[PDB]
């Protein structure tokens, strides 16, 4: 498929390394009773590891001449072959979540700058302030691209800087 | 050939050949987006041996690592 | 193959667009010691626009010679 | 005024009313200073003028049956003679890149000792068609439209070679074969997920 | 010079409040060279919080 | 006045002159979009044509969906139409849309500009004769002229009621269209059939039996 | 680089070597297949044999460089 | 004023009443401004010349039996007639002739300002010379040439439902009128 890699539903030694993990598995089960706690936690850990490898198998992985998924990183080429759900969506939830920080620390900052005594709310914080601001920091890029395009997300330059500027 | 073709390109006592300085006062773009351009910097490179030394080093440190590069993969 | 009419053409060629179409431009970008030249196409001018003569015309030789 | 590129919005300060084809369109200001600006003016009226001469003569080749204007250069690459309405001429690639070397250098120099001269007039315009100094500017008007016109329809041609392969006359018989399967979306090449 | 109370800005650029804004205590109407005491809300690194300025080194802003 | 929570605070930017009158407002804006009153501006018009857009989709769902279970109009699926009309069409589906994206977005950019200017399409020479009446009503968002045909614009003690049933019906219909993608996702039938199993055993056949809306039950 | 090498060291610890994130590096094998290795299969520019650039250089100096680069007992 | 095109309703304050066709029926108030108003005067007048041609040229076509206005255009996808008579000539010959011709007819009339009735050499005749039942032949002008508007996107509208000419779709609602018309054809009316 992409750079010569075989999908892991058709890769030989992926199967193989399915084989050796149930092999070690079941071979630290065959030295305890049938219905005994350690028998059922090593076969709770065989149902896992067969359910994840035919999970890995389902989703469409490509894997190498080793037999492990391998992931594919250019949104054209991973929308083209069908594998947008292992960088693509994750790049974007990722924006999302640490914008979500991002604008709720900084509109906290805001919040707290307007008082006289604004170290005294960093150290010991507002806690229903931060809960208003956590629960309406979900239309962050929203307001981000407005802040964005009426020049309040900046600072001028009345910013510190040294004497050669 | 490429060298030699390159070592007759500066003004020397023959009447023909670039004059760095104007090289660099030509270099400015408009709408002011480097400034004064290159403007002044002849006489901040030549009269400078830290800035030569600089460039030199810069340059050098580059070409050891091209060597290097194109010798393991390319060894002649 | 004819080397001669090559370098010659090649070399009267960009002597004569050096004489009279680029002598006004590269006089005024500039801006031995003498000839009787009614333009100043002195030497050193007869120099360099003869090296690019001869130089496109070994090229323009070599080119043809590989014939590609 | 020519018009307006986008109506509503306003006119850049920077191009001047009485400038041939000012439809007021620059968003990405290139030609808010005015030596640029004068350079652009050339520039345009220049590109535009080749552009014409490289678009009539594609049009020429391809509808007198010649080729189109990429097999047109092909003799000097294979054993072949080049021709010229059907007639042959007795030349090879070295002569003629000297005579075009030499020819262009001299008009193209000069074209470029002249200051700032686009509308030359004199032995460049023989017939006198803008010897009324009222009516040049329609015709100023009409030439930077033509020509607007003949550098997208070149790009056009480039494009369209680098896409399906064909001539544009034979581009234009399958857009006018099958309008809805023959197109730029139709392609695999022009919107890589169509 | 200002009045006290007034907000001002600094342009002494060897200074750590430079281009920033403080609070002018006072002016003083001898002849000495750095009249113009003002406070800032934040301390440099030697943990001051008040500098004597000149009268062309604030600006009314 | 009336509120989607009767007893929460109104947001201070949703009480003021120019948002009370606007179309079905009730205070809703707990993210606080609407502050900036260019974004609120922006988000209105935004709302009216996914207003719009919804309500003509939801509706080539319905009428469609509900006549094929009475006697005329076999049509397939929603979900199902777009490959049985590119089976009987003339086109492929990429030019088709490549022409729907040139004539959609001619049409786009003049509400565009005419957002950005109120005033905008209205100059002369700028088209050949729709330059005159393709100018807004004072109240941007509405357009007059070619649209509205009938003249039910005109009379203006209908027209707060006419904004407000359009609002109301198109948010409705944004409702409708995200239940038709869930109800598509989770069912795998029809609307029309996911309507005639919650009417043949209500108390059984629901979301909470589907096996996927919650799946801690 | 920390995480991702943190996180394959506690898959390779915790014995699931499936589990580890490996991201392939299509961008320089895309380069690899623009100079004319045919082992990851993009085929252009010097790897497709329909190509202008392959076909101009196929003559002269591409058939030294093609047996060199896509011999794997090298270093090229 | 020719009229009212819908009675009770009232005339539009921006329509004058000394213009042909003036029955007062701008609903979406589109000639409000007089450079538009002009300019729709000037196609109107146009659209309605040309659909008088069009008409008569169709119903010739059918009447004196050479197919219809659908027909005529089919031997160049596949030979060129004219009463029969055949005309040696192509696509490509006949449209670069009519390209010639209309755009120096179209550009001479298009040099003149806002001429919607030039008289002269176009009026051999001398019928507008009197300047009283002028307007009289205006407004039947304007009636004719709607009339025939609304005939030509009647034949369009009409093979585009059924398939055939006007003039045998019209001995087909004389033949069978209850069983031939719009809705007995199935496009018109979607149900049923
Ligand atoms: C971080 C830099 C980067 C790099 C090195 C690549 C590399 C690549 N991209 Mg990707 N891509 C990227 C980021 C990148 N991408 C981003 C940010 C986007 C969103 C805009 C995309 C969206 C995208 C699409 C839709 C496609 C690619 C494709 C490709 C491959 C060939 C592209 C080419 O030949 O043009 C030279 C490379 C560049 C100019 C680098 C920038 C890439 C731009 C954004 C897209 C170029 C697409 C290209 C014009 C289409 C080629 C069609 C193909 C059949 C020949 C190549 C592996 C194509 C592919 O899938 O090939 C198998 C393809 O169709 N990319
Ligand atoms: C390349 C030749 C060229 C040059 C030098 C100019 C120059 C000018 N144009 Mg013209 N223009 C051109 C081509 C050119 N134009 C074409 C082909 C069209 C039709 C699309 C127009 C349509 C046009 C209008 C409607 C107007 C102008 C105007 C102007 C003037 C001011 C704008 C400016 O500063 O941009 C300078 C232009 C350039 C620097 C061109 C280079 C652009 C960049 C560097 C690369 C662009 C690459 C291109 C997008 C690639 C397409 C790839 C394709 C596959 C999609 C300036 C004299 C305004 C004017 O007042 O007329 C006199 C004006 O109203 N132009
Ligand atoms: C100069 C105007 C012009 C005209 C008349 C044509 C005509 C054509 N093009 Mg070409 N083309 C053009 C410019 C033009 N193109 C430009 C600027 C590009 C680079 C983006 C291309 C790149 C291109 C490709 C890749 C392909 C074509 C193809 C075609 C043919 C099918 C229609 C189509 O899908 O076009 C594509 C449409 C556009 C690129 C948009 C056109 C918008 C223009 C540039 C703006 C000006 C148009 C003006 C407002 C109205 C038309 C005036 C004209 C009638 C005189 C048709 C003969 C296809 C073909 O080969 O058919 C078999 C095809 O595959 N064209
Ligand atoms: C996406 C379409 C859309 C848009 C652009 C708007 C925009 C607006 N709404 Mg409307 N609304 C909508 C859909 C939309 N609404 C739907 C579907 C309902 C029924 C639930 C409502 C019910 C409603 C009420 C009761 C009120 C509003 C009001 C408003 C206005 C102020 C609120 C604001 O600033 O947020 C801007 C909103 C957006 C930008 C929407 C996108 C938000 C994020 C990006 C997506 C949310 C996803 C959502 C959770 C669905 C899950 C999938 C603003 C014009 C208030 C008003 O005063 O109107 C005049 C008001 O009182 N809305
Ligand atoms: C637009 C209004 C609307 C209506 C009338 C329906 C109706 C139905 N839904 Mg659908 N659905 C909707 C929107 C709607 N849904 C939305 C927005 C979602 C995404 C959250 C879904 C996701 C969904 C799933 C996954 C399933 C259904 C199912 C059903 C059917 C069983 C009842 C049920 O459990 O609903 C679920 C109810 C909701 C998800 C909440 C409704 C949201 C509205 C806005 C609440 C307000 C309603 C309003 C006060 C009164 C009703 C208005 C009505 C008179 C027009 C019933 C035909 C089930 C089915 O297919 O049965 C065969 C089923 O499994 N719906
Ligand atoms: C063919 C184009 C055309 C044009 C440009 C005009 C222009 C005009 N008409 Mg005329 N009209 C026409 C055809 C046209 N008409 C036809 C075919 C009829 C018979 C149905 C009429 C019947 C009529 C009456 C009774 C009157 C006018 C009047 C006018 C004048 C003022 C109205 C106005 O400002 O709207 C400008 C007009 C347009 C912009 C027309 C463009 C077409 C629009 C954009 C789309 C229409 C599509 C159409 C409805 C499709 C029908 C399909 C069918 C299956 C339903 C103006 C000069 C008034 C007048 O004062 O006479 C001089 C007047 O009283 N018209
Ligand atoms: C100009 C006037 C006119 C006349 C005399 C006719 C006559 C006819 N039409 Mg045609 N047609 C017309 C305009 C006209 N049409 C227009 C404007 C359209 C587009 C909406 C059509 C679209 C059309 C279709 C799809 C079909 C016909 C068919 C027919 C034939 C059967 C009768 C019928 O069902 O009519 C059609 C009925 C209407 C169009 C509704 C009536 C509305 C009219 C246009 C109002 C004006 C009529 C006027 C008050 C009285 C007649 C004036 C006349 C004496 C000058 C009949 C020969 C049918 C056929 O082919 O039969 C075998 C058929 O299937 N017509
Ligand atoms: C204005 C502006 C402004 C703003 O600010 C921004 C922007 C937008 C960016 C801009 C734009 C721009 C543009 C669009 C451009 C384009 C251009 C072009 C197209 C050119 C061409 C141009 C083109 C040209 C010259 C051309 C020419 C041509 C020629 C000579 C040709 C020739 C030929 C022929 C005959 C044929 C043969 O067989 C071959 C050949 C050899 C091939
Ligand atoms: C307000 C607010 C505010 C605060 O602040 C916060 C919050 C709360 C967040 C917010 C909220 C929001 C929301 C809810 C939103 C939603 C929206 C929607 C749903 C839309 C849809 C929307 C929807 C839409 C448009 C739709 C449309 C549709 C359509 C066209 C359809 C079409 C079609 C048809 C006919 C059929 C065929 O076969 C196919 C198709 C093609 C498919
Ligand atoms: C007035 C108004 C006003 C208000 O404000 C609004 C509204 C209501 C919108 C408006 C209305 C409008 C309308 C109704 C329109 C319509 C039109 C038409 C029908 C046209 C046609 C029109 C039509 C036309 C011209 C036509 C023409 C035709 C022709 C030439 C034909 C030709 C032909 C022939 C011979 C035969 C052959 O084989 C072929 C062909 C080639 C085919
Ligand atoms: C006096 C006179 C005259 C005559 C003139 C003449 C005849 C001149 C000539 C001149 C000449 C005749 C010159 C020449 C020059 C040349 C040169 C200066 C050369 C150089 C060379 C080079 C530099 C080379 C190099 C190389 C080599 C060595 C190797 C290979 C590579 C190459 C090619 C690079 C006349 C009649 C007009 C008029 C009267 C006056």
């Amino acid at each position: 498929d992409i750079a010569g890699l075989t999908p892991c539903s058709e890769s030989k030694a992926y199967a193989k390394l399915e084989k050796k993990e149930l092999k070690t598995l079941e071979k630290r089960l065959k030295q305890y009773e049938a219905d005994s706690a350690p028998a059922v936690a090593l076969k709770a850990t065989m149902e896992r590891t067969k359910a994840r490898f035919a999970n890995y198998a389902k989703a469409g992985l490509l894997c190498g001449n080793d037999g492990l998924p391998h992931l594919i990183a250019d949104p054209g080429l991973a929308l083209k072959y069908g594998h947008a759900g292992e960088v693509f969506i994750p790049t974007f939830g990722f924006l999302y979540v640490a914008g979500y920080i991002g604008y709720v620390g900084r509109q906290y900052l805001i919040a707290v700058k307007g008082e006289a005594k604004p170290t005294d709310k960093e150290i010991i914080i507002d806690v229903p302030l931060a809960t208003k601001l956590a629960w309406q920091g979900a239309g962050w890029p929203l307001a981000a691209v407005q802040e964005l395009q009426r020049g309040t997300l900046l600072e001028k330059e009345e910013n510190i800087t040294v004497s050669p500027r | 050939v490429i060298f030699i073709v390159a070592g007759h390109m500066y003004r020397t006592n023959f009447g023909i050949g670039h004059r760095m300085q104007a090289i660099l006062e030509a270099h400015t773009p408009p709408s002011g987006s480097l400034g004064a351009g290159h403007k002044g910097l002849f006489d901040t490179v030549n009269n400078s041996l830290h800035f030569q030394l600089g460039l030199a080093l810069a340059s050098v440190g580059t070409i050891t690592s091209l060597v290097a590069q194109h010798m393991y993969s390319l060894p002649p | 193959l004819d080397p001669q009419i090559v370098i010659s053409g090649s070399t009267a060629a960009f002597l004569a667009i050096g004489r009279f179409v680029f002598l006004g431009y590269q006089r005024r970008e500039a801006n031995i010691f003498a000839t009787n030249d009614p333009a100043g196409f002195n030497i050193i001018d007869v120099a360099g626009w003869g090296a690019l003569g001869h130089a496109v015309g070994f090229a323009v030789l070599a080119i043809n010679s590989l014939q590609g | 005024k020519a018009g307006n590129w986008l109506p509503g919005s306003d006119a850049p300060a920077w191009l001047p009313d009485d400038l041939p084809g000012n439809y007021g369109f620059d968003p990405l200001s290139l030609g808010k200073e005015p030596a640029s600006l004068k350079r652009f003016t050339e520039s345009e009226v220049i590109h535009g003028r080749w552009a014409m001469l490289g678009v009539a003569g594609s049009l020429a080749v391809e509808l007198l049956g010649y080729g189109n204007w990429y097999d047109a250069p092909l003799w000097a690459v294979n054993g072949g003679k080049a021709t010229w309405f059907g007639i042959e001429v007795p030349f090879d690639l070295n002569a003629l890149l000297a005579f075009e070397f030499v020819a262009m250098a001299a008009a193209e120099g000069q074209r470029g000792d002249a200051g700032g001269v686009v509308y030359p007039g004199g032995a460049f315009d023989p017939l006198g068609f803008a010897k009324d100094s009222s009516k040049s500017g329609e015709l100023k008007l009409k030439e930077i439209k033509n020509g607007r016109l003949a550098m997208v329809a070149f790009l056009g041609f480039v494009a369209q070679h680098a896409a399906t392969g064909k001539g544009p006359i034979a581009a234009l018989g399958e857009h006018l074969a099958n309008p809805w399967g023959a197109n730029f979306a139709t392609n695999g090449i022009s919107v890589p997920f169509f | 010079g200002p009045k006290r109370g007034s907000l001002v800005k600094i342009l002494r650029p060897e200074s750590y409040w430079f281009n920033q804004v403080g609070k002018v205590v006072s002016v003083d109407q001898s002849g000495v060279r750095y009249p113009v005491v003002v406070r800032f809300e934040n301390q440099n690194y030697a943990g001051v919080t008040t500098n004597n300025y000149a009268l062309d080194e604030v600006v009314a802003a | 006045r009336q509120s989607w929570l009767p007893g929460s605070q109104i947001p201070a930017h949703l009480d003021t002159p120019a948002a009370q009158a606007l179309a079905g407002n009730f205070g809703f804006d707990p993210l606080g979009l609407g502050k900036d009153p260019v974004a609120l501006r922006w988000y209105q018009q935004a709302e009216l044509i996914h207003c719009r857009t919804a309500m003509a989709g939801v509706a080539g769902i319905l009428i469609p969906g509900l006549l094929t279970k009475a006697g005329a109009l076999n049509v397939p699926e929603w979900y199902d139409a777009g490959k049985v009309a590119i089976e009987n069409s003339f086109a492929p589906w990429g030019s088709l849309l490549a022409v729907q994206l040139f004539l959609c977005g001619f049409v786009e950019a003049k509400r565009w500009q005419d957002i950005r200017k109120p005033g905008s399409q209205g100059e002369p020479g700028s088209f050949l004769g729709f330059e005159a009446s393709l100018k807004g009503t004072s109240e941007l968002g509405y357009p007059g002229g070619p649209f509205d045909p009938l003249g039910l614009s005109k009379e203006a003690d209908k027209w707060a009621d006419w904004k407000l049933k359009e609002v109301k019906n198109g948010r409705l219909a944004m409702l409708a269209f995200l239940g038709f993608v869930a109800q598509k996702y989770a069912t795998g039938a029809g609307p029309v059939d996911n309507l005639a199993a919650h009417l043949k055993d209500p108390w059984h056949v629901n979301y909470a039996t589907n096996g996927v809306s919650l799946p801690f039950l | 680089t920390l995480g991702l090498y943190v996180h394959n060291d506690v898959m390779q610890a915790f014995g699931t070597p499936e589990k580890q994130i490996l991201i392939e590096p299509v961008f320089a094998q895309w380069i690899q297949a623009a100079h004319g290795k045919a082992l990851y299969g993009f085929d252009f520019l010097l790897s497709s044999k329909t190509s202008a650039a392959f076909a101009n250089g196929q003559s002269l100096w591409l058939p030294g460089w093609l047996d060199a680069i896509n011999n794997n007992q090298n270093s090229l």
